[PDB]
């Protein structure tokens, strides 16, 4: 049971009050049951669109989240992941700067 | 049911050709085997048949297939008394071991014998045993001929019955009847039997 | 040269539950999708039906709608049959397709993986298990060896139409295959452990390959560390190439990339 | 590739045990059991791929199976009921598709063995009016008073089974139609040339084998256990 991979980025250039797509990029992960959240300060986002999942070359799983999102100077976003590899879930935020 | 059988049923006689159905929705189908079922026997294999459009012999048997139609028949040239039988068509849905077989319900062929040399008569015969003892045998009559049940509660007759002296190539039909009352002359009254029948004495 | 890649995943939860779930690649681009809830297989082009007829493409789904049954049942009986040495839950996966190379020359492939392991292929005219397999897979591979018209019909799939279909996919979809979208590059920093770490991100660049280095005028700094390539949502691509450096050395800095959609005139972001 | 099932019949009563056994010596992974009732086909009970599988068929309920080895596999009926009289046919097979059927089991589940009775067998020798008129000697058989209707019968001519010029009627009569629990009568002819049967060093012997009690079985009536047995009846050709 391999671990989870997250990795979190816009579409676009962040600036502060203009729409944009914000990524997440979980990988790495087996069995293929899995469940992402997109969270904007620790509350779930709805409608966030999910790619098919596939699998890589070494037979690993990955899928890729993403959500419309306004960057503010306050807001917090994350990408939360249940995986029964983890005994409790993991939460990558968002950091603009990486 | 995913396979279908027709007819039902048939007669036929002696020497006449025969076709039977085997209509199913099984899928995939992988093969298509008709099996013979004597009466109280077990399964004799007659074909297997595997192409998209398919055919097949064996003797006097003949089959075809056409998995774009789900069908398949079994042709039966001339056929002959040991004919009579149910046949049963059969899909596997697998070419291994993983596959179930799809069973249709069967058709059951009656074959009625040719009696070229009929000489109808009824005898007497006696017990092994106890003398006294005795059957009425009504025997050697064409297949025209039906016996009917009994008049009396106490009087059996049993149905007509074809027996095959295969190394003379010499078949006759015959029924039997007897009673704890009764004489052979009045056994078969009940019955249309042919004027010429020879009763003796 | 395209790779051609269908992959199947199937979860068995347990003697009754199953899925199966398979998406259809081509080179990075996504053809088709086939969710276990849909009866038939998703188009996610245009051009996914390539060039074959629409009688050809009923044909093959068919085909294909009559094996994920057939699979499923068949795992189910294997589990049956090799009991009690495996046990549920179970995850199938295939990998199957071809690589296109010029001149009408292509290879064709069938991997399956059992429990995130690679242990079966098809090879020739027949299933055979792989170096590193376990032994209780003679048995499945001689059951499977056995069914003769499974091994015909993949021996056509993987010879004659994967090629056929996807030369064919190559030509309806060309001009989605030969499509350029420009990077845009941006550049930020945080702390590591200590000095800086400048970070040159760059998003929305298709084909793949690109180039992006730091640099202090024509000097290509050597500490550069180019990230993975992640997706975007909208078949481009995403990549960061950061750089450790001393606070306040930041200045005389740049990010420099390089893209075939550029034609030449090159990405400079100075610090 | 053989298989064979025993027993071959068998006379049972409601909430009795039953087991019927199959067996193969062709080194089989694979053995099926199937069920046959008239207006349908086979359907499948149990099979197994091997010693100590076994694997629920279409219809297993009421059914157990069992697989204590590669070459036996059996059905266990726990507590029989009557909707379990059929004929039980057995199979085996290797990886590839080929089903080998066993010769099948006749099962009767009886709600009671009260009226379990064997035949009285009487041979009827040829009338010389049919030897003179035809040139040929029909001897006839007679099974009387049995019940239920599991009944074997067959020729012998010198300790061997003859089936030329034979033929048994298809079903038993009822002897008390209006009687709920008939005995049956069942007749066969023998037919042969008259020098064959007027040869004194022919012996001819009709068998009914009889279906009844086992062994185990209670009986708490007066009159003889009506076990399976064979009953005959016997004559010597003669000028
Ligand atoms: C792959 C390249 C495709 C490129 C073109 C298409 C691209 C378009 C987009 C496609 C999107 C689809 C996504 C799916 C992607 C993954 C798919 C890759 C797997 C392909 C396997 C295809 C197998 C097809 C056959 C099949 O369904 N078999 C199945 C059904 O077979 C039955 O029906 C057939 C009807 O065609 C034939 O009967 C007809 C028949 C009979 C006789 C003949 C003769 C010519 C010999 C007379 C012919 C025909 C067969 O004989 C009959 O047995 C059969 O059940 C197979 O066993 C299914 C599973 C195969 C894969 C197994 C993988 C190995 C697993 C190892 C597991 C070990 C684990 C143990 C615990
Ligand atoms: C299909 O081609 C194979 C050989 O090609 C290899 O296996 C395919 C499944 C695919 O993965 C290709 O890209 C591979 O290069 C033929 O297999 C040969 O068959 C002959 C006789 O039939 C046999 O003697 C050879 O040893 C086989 N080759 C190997 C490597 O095993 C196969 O016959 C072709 N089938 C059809 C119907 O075209
Ligand atoms: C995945 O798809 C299969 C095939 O449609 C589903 O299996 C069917 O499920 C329905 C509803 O449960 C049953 O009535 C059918 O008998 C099943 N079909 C077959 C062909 O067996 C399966 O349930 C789906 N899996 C999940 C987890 O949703
Ligand atoms: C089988 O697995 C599913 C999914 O994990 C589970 O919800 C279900 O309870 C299981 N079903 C049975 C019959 O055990
Ligand atoms: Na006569
Ligand atoms: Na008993
Ligand atoms: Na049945």
């Amino acid at each position: 049971q391999k671990t989870p991979q997250i990795q979190v980025y816009s579409r676009h250039p962040p600036e502060n009050g203009k729409p944009n797509i914000l990524n997440c990029y979980v990988t790495q992960f087996h069995p293929p049951h899995i469940e992402i959240q997109m969270l904007k300060n620790g509350k779930k986002i709805p409608k966030v669109e999910m790619s098919d999942m596939s699998f890589s070359k070494d037979w690993s799983f990955y899928i890729l989240a993403h959500t419309e999102f306004t960057p503010t100077e306050t807001d917090t976003y994350a990408c939360r992941v249940k995986h029964a590899s983890m005994a409790e879930p993991k939460t990558v935020y968002w950091d603009r700067d990486m | 049911t995913q396979v279908e059988q027709s007819p039902q049923s048939l007669v036929v006689r002696q020497g006449e050709n025969c076709v039977l159905q085997c209509n199913y929705s099984v899928t995939p189908d992988n093969h298509l085997r008709w099996f013979k079922q004597d009466t109280g026997k077990g399964l004799v294999s007659l074909t297997v048949l595997v192409d998209q459009k398919d055919k097949t012999s064996n003797g006097r048997y003949s089959a075809t297939l056409d998995k774009d139609a789900k069908h398949s028949t079994l042709h039966i040239t001339a056929t002959l008394l040991d004919d009579t039988a149910t046949y049963i068509c059969v899909v596997g849905d697998r070419g291994s071991a993983l596959g179930r077989l799809h069973f249709g319900a069967g058709t059951q062929l009656i074959v009625i014998p040719d009696i070229q040399n009929p000489d109808p008569a009824v005898y007497q015969l006696r017990d092994s045993k106890s003398s006294d003892k005795s059957v009425c045998l009504f025997t050697d009559f064409d297949s025209q001929t039906n016996v009917s049940q009994s008049k009396d509660s106490d009087v059996y007759i049993t149905d007509k019955c074809v027996l095959d002296m295969r190394s003379m190539d010499f078949k006759s039909n015959s029924a039997v009847a007897w009673s704890n009352k009764f004489a052979c002359a009045n056994a078969f009254n009940n019955s249309i039997i042919p004027e010429d029948t020879f009763f003796p004495s | 040269n395209y790779t051609f890649r269908c992959l199947q995943m199937s979860s068995f939860a347990n003697r009754s539950w199953s899925r199966t779930d398979s998406v259809v690649w081509l080179g990075d681009l996504q053809t088709h999708r086939w969710s276990n809830d849909s009866a038939t297989i998703s188009f996610t082009k245009p051009w996914s039906q390539g060039k074959l007829s629409n009688q050809q493409w009923e044909k093959l789904q068919h085909m294909f709608q009559v094996y994920r049954v057939s699979f499923t049942r068949d795992i189910q009986e294997l589990v049956k049959m090799m009991s009690p040495k495996e046990d549920y839950p179970i995850e199938i996966q295939l990998s199957a397709g071809c690589e296109m190379y010029p001149g009408n020359a292509s290879e064709s492939f069938l991997h399956v993986a059992f429990q995130g392991k690679y242990v079966v292929r098809f090879w020739g005219t027949s299933w055979q298990t792989v170096p590193g397999a376990p032994s209780w897979l003679d048995l499945p591979i001689k059951v499977l060896n056995a069914d003769q018209g499974t091994s015909a019909t993949v021996q056509m799939l993987l010879n004659d139409t994967c090629p056929l279909f996807v030369r064919g996919l190559l030509e309806a979809g060309k001009s989605d295959l030969e499509k350029q979208e420009k990077p845009v590059a941006w550049l930020s920093s945080v702390p590591s452990s200590a000095h800086r770490q400048l970070v040159c991100h760059v998003s929305g660049f298709y084909p793949k390959p690109v180039w992006v280095m730091w640099m202090r005028g024509d000097q290509e700094q050597q500490g550069t560390h180019r990230g993975d390539f992640l997706p975007n949502a909208d078949e481009t691509w995403y990549l960061q190439a950061t750089l450790d450096v001393e606070a306040g050395e930041e200045a005389g800095l740049a990010c420099r990339v390089k893209h075939s959609s550029l034609g030449g005139q090159d990405i400079i972001l100075y610090w | 590739a053989a298989v064979t099932q025993s027993p071959r019949n068998k006379v049972a009563v409601t909430g009795g045990k039953v087991t019927l056994s199959c067996n193969q010596t062709n080194n089989h992974n694979n053995m099926y059991w199937y069920r046959q009732d008239t207006g349908h086909g086979l359907r499948l009970i149990h099979y197994s791929y091997g010693a100590g599988s076994t694997e629920k068929g279409d219809i297993p309920d009421g059914y157990k199976a069992s697989r204590p080895s590669q070459e036996n596999f059996s059905l266990i009926l726990e507590l029989a009921t009557p909707s379990q009289t059929s004929v039980y046919f057995c199979a085996s097979g290797d990886e590839g598709y080929t089903q080998y059927f066993g010769p099948g089991t006749r099962l009767l589940v009886l709600e009671d063995l009260r009226n379990v009775t064997p035949p009285k067998v009487s041979l009827f020798e040829p009338s010389k009016a049919e030897i003179s008129h035809t040139q040929k000697a029909t001897l006839v058989c007679l099974a009387t008073g049995f019940y239920p209707d599991h009944v074997e019968l067959s020729w012998w001519v010198n300790g061997k089974e003859v089936h030329s010029g034979v033929c048994t009627d298809p079903q038993p009569l009822k002897e008390q139609p209006a009687l709920n629990d008939s005995r049956y009568s069942l007749s066969s002819r023998l037919r042969v040339s008259a020098t064959f049967w007027q040869n004194p060093r022919n012996h001819f012997r009709c068998q009914v084998q009889f279906y009844g009690l086992s062994e185990n079985d209670e009986w708490t009536q007066d009159r003889a256990k009506p076990v399976t047995q064979i009953v005959s009846a016997e004559a010597w050709g003669r000028a």
